[PDB]
């Protein structure tokens, strides 16, 4: 109960629910003094798996942005991918016809802690299911909105690598837990294709349902396991990054992965993994057979322990808990849930590789939290800038004639500032930072401060050498992504419960006909009153009679000048 | 590590590529063997020694050109063969990777132990390249080839008692085929189902000794910090850049260009900041910049040989700032003929690597703008008006000389004023040429005199003093 | 206004402002020159002397710049520049005007193309005497006899230019000044004049191209320091220091230089086509510094490097052409700092590992080179500065 926050008492409540929720296909709601379990029913059919209508190889469906938008990357803007059938069950159990946002909200009134328990193609809605009241109604108060829990048994594997990307990133992966033992087909049933299985779905998942081909099916269940196995860690050490893209187009692989708390439990023991890579290598090793003799029991032993789930209630205390990231000396702990040897180190690796990711944030936040690095945005927004302000002229146009000195001193400490801000955002993009750097304040305040002072200089300096008439217009291409990453990173963080190229837009628009570039000017001008108040563009700056968009404003014409909001001169 | 080439070899066991391939080259077996299979996922085909290749060149040219016709499809090509079908397959796939795009598909070639003599001096060209990526050579653990001056190239598949491990360093491939040529040739085929029983397998040995495994590791390090470290540098160049920038500002102020200052104070050094600018301003850019080329032109940063646009947008600035100080020097030696036999290949592969892209931009000019900071489109250009001046001295030296040398000397001086009319026209050259103590006006002081009678538009331009406002607003 | 902050300072420092008069007006000095004329001249210590420089800098009375980012070191203030305005030039100038010319110590004689001053012809027994010639200058001057001059500084304008004769006539001179300021490289000749003159210690010569054997022919004991800057190439028993910075012709150095044995100091500095050291450097007795700062053209350094016994500080700079170091520096002992900013292209020999106590300054990559060897060499002070990006080098344009 300590390394996942549940006791004894709810996964009880939630089995019970769960069993109980098999007749009716429909929900089963259970009131327990505070507690209101929901128990999402199970599907067994060849269309719960895979839907009839995606005719893709892997069930795959972007989420909408506008039903989910916290589950995307606010760098590149990748959407996250889930199972087409599992959300088709969602939003057709979320419908007004059945009442579950009713109950919900008021579950959500009055009683708190709102755990969502359910079986193995249950587990699958309960995750989404929760998923979506984290976004609906915790993301809007964290303290208001209790923390909801989840608790799955077996259920198989929903959402990508985007997915266990934004759990991490927002912080949400606590709240989800998925028991899973040493041989249950269902939750490595997603990692195999389609086609592969086509024919055996049917009898086999008619077979789990309560109330030869086994054999095969289970085989090529583990091949198209292994695949994924050895393509995952090949990818996560870079061992041969020419060869994996050429082997990469020949065929295709699941991309499904392993998202929130997973509990591995045995006859005696229960091993509880947070790590979302390790899991994926540790299934295909705990799934394979010591010895032929169980080999041959192999699939009669994975069929019939896929409901042996209730024996995990009744023997949780006798059972021993440890916690494999955080303690060391995993070598026993793995070795006796039935792993070999080889697997081993390769579960090491995927740890240590978390660690050295922490260590690099560690060497990140030592180097920001330094006062040389400091020191030259002090100089840049106490010095350069009021001693700019003092003549008749903004710190755009000093830059851009370049007469005095300081001029190269503002070179120099923002070419400095901009290698290790692109030296930054190159670790954080090649998967080597955490997911929680990006969701952190200090870092976003840290850009944002960034780039309201280094990108008008930036323009300056780009429009100054002529280089937009080789390198076209600057707002297409030539604009360095460091400022995207942080200007969306602000809005997603603003926005959660540009004015930089400001300038940008006035060197396009001057020395143009009035009559072509109508909208762009006013919408220019009803944009910059709010970035005037808002913090984006400074007041003071921008209406200095030196200024170059005083002069743009004058040599506008006077029909627009006198209608204009921008009034003041 | 070893473990990671034990897993690269397990899934590529399991793709079902080596099983296949084998199969087919079989049963094609049951001179030089052409193949026209085709598949639903991919093409894959059997060719099965410079005779041999020269022999049949119709042939490889039509099912190069047929190749080049399937991979426009989007469709992955393999050829594959025997002992000798693998190097005829591997000499065949070199041969089409020069007209193949590495944007499209790139062909893979599989070689079931195919012995081939090459030397270093072609190792070299791709011992970093993605060639290396192309050819895939997997041999037995009993089997070895005996090579004293041959070079294995690519990466090399090794198979052993259990599974099958990937080897992608030159050194560790030459170091595990030390020992002497098998003349005995297992089957393939035992090969492939002791793999695949290896990979059903749940424990697989480690069969790559430390001393094997501790140089690739300790290479990756550095081979894979020098591209960070020359990233880390990029921006201490541009720092470089900056002061040269200012070195020319301030060279302006006085009426004189900067390729002029440049080639007046390299005969006589003085004021101790030319010598600077020459000397640590300009050998750390060189040396950078020529590294960078080199290092982009073995192997790419991205896909159809593109490096990053940071890297060669800055380098176009590189060249046409920095090029002029590379012409002073080489015609202050005596030598001529710049253009064309002087010019370094750096300067030229970012030339093209620039206007391969420069296509699809959408830039746009406007006459009002002003040109005193603009650069010269055409860094050749000062390496055009030195040797003009070669023969208009040679035209006033000379006394004696045959009337044909003549005419052809005054065509040289007709094409170059006619190519400098051209590039004044279009705006394209920078306007601190017409200054007083400039290059530019010495020549055109030496040809006033020699031009006389004849008369255009340009010795027009010139004597209205029309040059003062071109490049100003 | 002048007269009175002069008589605020300290008498030795109003002294020393008054002397520095001596150069010509609107020129940019180096700072080694005034430090190694006023340690001569005035016999104070070089340290107290350049903490006058600071205070008078702090005065306003005299500007000081800095040219190269490293810090200020025992006895090299070369990169330090040192320019006065021309109202404070001026009114230092005016100072003492009712004094005789050979009554007053400074004097100033200012020569005509082939005119001479009426102070030539007569005797002056000033001690600070300083001749100007213009180029039109054909080195035609009243013959004096003036044995009290102890220091002589010439400012030459001409392309060939003769040494006086009355050269020889001086008895107690201690420091001899030329510099060319011209435009082309001064040609010399008559050297054995200070070949008479047996008490000179200290000679500097700027933009002059002479042999470099002639100066060996002189044979003169009481020298001790020799400096040339931008020169186109049992004599010396106590020269102990010879500066040579940035000499452009340089492809070889001398066979003279090394056969001395009483230098302690030998700075090769901005000599960018100096590729190879001779063998017989290291039959140097106590060279104590050896600086090879800028010469980006170096190569690797010869091997008698590890004959140096007595060699305490090694100046290695930003030698981009330095690509090997000896095979054996653990036998230098007495080595306590070494400085490799800017140039790693060199790999670290296993010597390293055998040295201990180094006080190491380098930048980040060299520092992040040299922690390699940091747990097995014992307690290296690895130091990494800061690098200022300065544009004070657009002076000396
Ligand atoms: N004509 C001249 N006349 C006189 N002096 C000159 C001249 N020219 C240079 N100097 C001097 O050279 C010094 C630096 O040279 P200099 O030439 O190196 O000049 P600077 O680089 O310091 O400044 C250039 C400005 O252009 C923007 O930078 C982007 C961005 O940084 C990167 C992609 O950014 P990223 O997105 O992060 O890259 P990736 O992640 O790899 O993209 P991916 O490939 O898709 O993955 O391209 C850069 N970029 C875009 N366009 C250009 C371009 N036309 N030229 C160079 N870089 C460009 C940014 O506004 C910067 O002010 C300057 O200080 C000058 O003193």
């Amino acid at each position: 109960e300590a390394l996942t926050g549940i006791n004894g008492d709810l996964i009880t409540r939630s089995w019970s629910a769960s069993k109980q929720a098999y007749l009716t296909e429909r929900y089963h709601k259970e009131e327990a003094g505070a507690v209101v379990i929901f128990a999402f029913q199970p599907s067994f059919s060849e269309k719960d798996f895979f839907d009839p209508d995606n005719k893709s190889s892997f069930g795959e469906i972007k989420l909408n942005r506008v039903q989910f938008p916290c589950m995307r990357k606010i760098g590149k803007g990748d959407v996250a991918t889930v199972n087409e059938a599992f959300l088709k069950n969602l939003e057709a159990i979320i419908d007004p016809r059945t009442s579950f946002q009713a109950s919900v909200e008021m579950a959500v009134r009055s009683r708190k802690q709102i755990v969502f328990t359910g079986h193995s193609s249950g587990g699958a809605t309960a995750i989404l299911a929760t998923v979506w009241y984290l976004e609906k109604y915790f993301i809007r108060n964290p303290n208001v909105y209790l923390e909801p829990r989840c608790v799955t048994f077996g259920a198989p594997l929903v959402g990508d690598s985007i997915f266990s990307h934004a759990l991490g990133r927002e912080k949400w992966s606590r709240f989800f837990v998925n028991f899973v033992s040493r041989f249950d087909i269902v939750p490595r049933i997603m990692l195999a294709r389609k086609a592969s299985v086509e024919e055996t779905l049917p009898h086999v998942l008619a077979q789990l349902d309560p109330r030869q081909r086994i054999t095969e099916f289970y085989t090529r269940v583990m091949r198209d396991t292994s695949t994924v196995a050895n393509q995952a860690v090949c990818e996560l050490t870079g061992s041969a990054e020419a060869f994996l893209e050429t082997l990469s187009s020949f065929l295709e692989l699941s991309p499904y992965r392993p998202a929130g708390t997973f509990v591995f439990s045995t006859e005696k023991r229960l091993v509880a993994v947070n790590n979302s890579d390790a899991i994926l290598q540790m299934l295909f090793y705990t799934s394979q057979a010591s010895d032929e003799q169980e080999w041959s029991l192999i699939p009669f032993r994975s069929i019939r322990d896929h409901h042996s789930y209730e024996e995990l209630v009744q023997s949780m205390g006798k059972k021993l808990f440890n916690h494999l990231d955080g303690e060391n000396s995993i070598e026993s702990t793995l070795n006796d849930l039935g792993v070999s040897t080889r697997g081993r180190q390769y579960v090491q690796a995927a740890l240590e590789e978390e660690k050295k990711r922490v260590e690099n944030q560690k060497k990140i936040i030592q180097v920001i939290e330094q006062e040389r690095f400091l020191k030259k945005l002090a100089w840049i927004e106490d010095e350069y800038k009021p001693k700019c302000q003092a003549h008749k002229n903004g710190y755009y146009d000093s830059f851009k004639v370049s007469n005095e000195e300081n001029d190269f001193k503002a070179n120099v400490k923002r070419a400095e500032l901009a290698g290790v801000f692109d030296e930054v955002l190159g670790l954080m993009k090649k998967c080597q930072l955490p997911d929680e750097f990006e969701g952190d304040i200090d870092w976003i305040k840290l850009a944002t401060r960034y780039r309201r002072l280094v990108e008008p200089l930036d323009i300056a300096n780009y429009h100054r050498h002529l280089k937009n008439e080789d390198t076209g217009p600057y707002m297409k291409r030539g604009r360095p992504t460091r400022y995207i990453y942080a200007q969306r990173g602000y809005e997603h963080y603003i926005l959660k419960p540009c004015g930089s190229c400001f300038w940008a837009e006035v060197e396009e628009l001057k020395g143009k006909p009035y009559e072509e570039v109508e909208v762009r000017v006013k919408t220019l001008e009803g944009m910059l009153g709010e970035w005037i108040t808002d913090g984006e563009v400074d007041d003071k700056e921008i209406f200095l009679e030196g200024s170059t968009f005083r002069k743009w404003w004058i040599t506008l014409p006077k029909n627009h000048k006198s209608h204009s909001p921008l009034r003041d001169y | 590590s070893s473990l990671k080439g034990s897993a690269l070899g397990k899934l590529v066991v399991t793709s079902g590529l080596l099983h296949s391939s084998w199969s087919k080259i079989l049963e094609i077996h049951n001179g030089l063997e052409f193949q026209i299979h085709r598949e639903e996922k991919f093409t894959l085909v059997v060719f099965s020694a410079f005779n041999l290749f020269t022999s049949a060149s119709t042939s490889l040219t039509y099912l190069k050109s047929e190749l080049l016709q399937t991979l426009k499809s989007e469709k992955p090509v393999i050829i594959t063969g025997a002992a000798l079908g693998g190097s005829v397959a591997s000499l065949y796939t070199l041969w089409l990777l020069e007209t193949i795009e590495p944007t499209l598909k790139r062909p893979l070639c599989i070689t079931f132990g195919s012995p081939l003599i090459g030397d270093a001096s072609l190792q070299q060209i791709l011992e970093n390249s993605v060639r290396n990526s192309c050819f895939l050579h997997v041999v037995s653990a009993q089997t070895r080839i005996k090579m004293d001056f041959f070079k294995p190239f690519g990466t090399f598949l090794i198979c052993f008692d259990s599974g099958c491990v990937c080897i992608e360093d030159h050194v560790a491939v030459t170091e595990l085929l030390n020992g002497v040529h098998d003349s005995g040739l297992v089957d393939y085929s035992q090969v492939l189902n002791r793999l695949d029983q290896s990979m059903l397998s749940l424990a697989d040995s480690r069969l790559i000794p430390e001393d094997v495994i501790k140089g690739i590791e300790k290479r990756a390090e550095m081979k894979n910090l020098r591209f960070d470290m020359m990233f880390k540098k990029l921006n201490d160049m541009k720092i470089s850049m900056a002061y040269i920038e200012w070195y020319k500002k301030k060279c302006k102020e006085v009426k004189i260009g900067y390729y002029d200052r440049f080639k007046t104070q390299l005969a006589f050094p003085s004021k101790e900041f030319d010598i600077n600018i020459k000397n640590h301003h300009k050998s750390e850019l060189n040396r950078f910049w020529k590294s960078v080329v080199e290092e982009v032109e073995r192997r790419p940063q991205s896909d159809a040989s593109i490096l990053k646009r940071r890297f060669l947008f800055s380098g176009n600035n590189y060249r046409r700032m920095i090029e002029p100080l590379d012409i002073a020097e080489y015609y202050l030696e005596g030598r001529k003929e710049y253009r064309t036999t002087g010019r370094s290949h750096h300067y030229v592969m970012l030339e093209k690597w620039f206007g391969m892209e420069s296509i699809l931009i959408e830039k746009e000019r406007c006459k009002k703008r002003d040109l005193s900071d603009l650069l010269t489109f055409d860094s050749c250009f000062w390496a055009e008006v030195e040797d003009s001046l070669i023969v208009i001295n040679q035209l006033n030296t000379t006394v004696g000389m045959r009337d044909d040398v003549r005419e052809v000397l005054t065509r040289k001086l007709v094409e170059f004023e006619g190519y400098v009319w051209e590039i004044i026209t279009k705006r394209e050259v920078s306007p601190e040429i017409f200054l007083e103590e400039s290059s530019f006006m010495k020549w055109w002081k030496e040809y006033k005199k020699i031009k006389g009678f004849n008369s255009s538009y340009l010795t027009e331009f010139m004597n209205t003093r029309k040059y003062e406002s071109y490049g100003k607003s | 206004c002048l007269q009175p902050s002069f008589d605020a300072l300290d008498p030795n420092l109003k002294e020393c402002f008054l002397d520095m008069g001596s150069f010509l007006e609107d020129q940019k000095i180096r700072a080694s020159v005034i430090i190694d004329m006023w340690v001569e001249l005035y016999g104070k210590g070089s340290s107290i002397l350049y903490m006058y420089l600071e205070d008078l800098a702090s005065q306003n009375l005299l500007k000081l710049v800095p040219l190269g980012t490293n810090e200020h070191e025992d006895g090299f203030y070369n990169d330090f520049l040192v320019t006065q305005h021309d109202i404070l030039r001026e009114l230092a100038i005016c100072q003492s005007e009712f004094k005789e010319n050979l009554e007053r110590k400074r004097l100033n004689l200012e020569i005509l193309e082939n005119t001479f001053p009426d102070w030539c012809l007569n005797t002056i027994n000033a001690s600070l005497l300083s001749i100007s010639t213009d180029d039109l200058f054909s080195s035609k001057w009243l013959e004096m006899d003036c044995p009290n001059v102890e220091a002589l500084v010439l400012n030459l304008s001409s392309s060939d230019y003769a040494l006086p004769s009355f050269i020889s006539g001086m008895k107690k001179l201690k420091v001899l000044t030329i510099t060319n300021h011209g435009f082309y490289p001064a040609r010399l000749s008559n050297f054995s004049c200070l070949s008479s003159l047996p008490n000179l210690k200290r000679i500097r010569l700027e933009k002059v191209s002479i042999t470099l054997l002639d100066i060996p022919q002189l044979q003169l004991s009481s020298l001790k320091k020799l400096s040339l800057v931008m020169c186109s190439f049992n004599a010396l028993s106590k020269l102990q220091e010879i500066d040579i910075d940035y000499c452009y012709d340089l492809d070889e150095l001398p066979y003279w230089i090394s056969e001395i044995v009483s230098l302690k100091t030998l700075s090769i500095t901005n000599c960018n086509k100096l590729s190879q050291l001779p063998e017989a450097i290291g039959n140097l007795s106590r060279l104590e510094v050896l600086r090879l700062c800028s010469s980006m053209n170096l190569s690797e350094l010869p091997e008698a490097t590890e004959g140096l016994s007595n060699l305490r500080f090694l100046d290695i700079s930003h030698c981009l052409g330095l690509r090997k170091l000896p095979q054996e520096i653990g036998k230098l002992q007495n080595l306590k700092k070494i400085s490799m900013r800017k140039c790693s292209g060199c790999e670290l020999p296993e010597s390293v590992t055998n040295l201990e106590n180094l006080e190491v300054k380098c930048d980040e990559e060299t520092g992040l080179l040299w922690e390699r060897l940091k747990p097995k060499m014992r307690n290296l002070r690895v130091q990494e500065e800061e690098i200022e990006h300065n544009l004070n080098l657009l002076q000396m344009f």
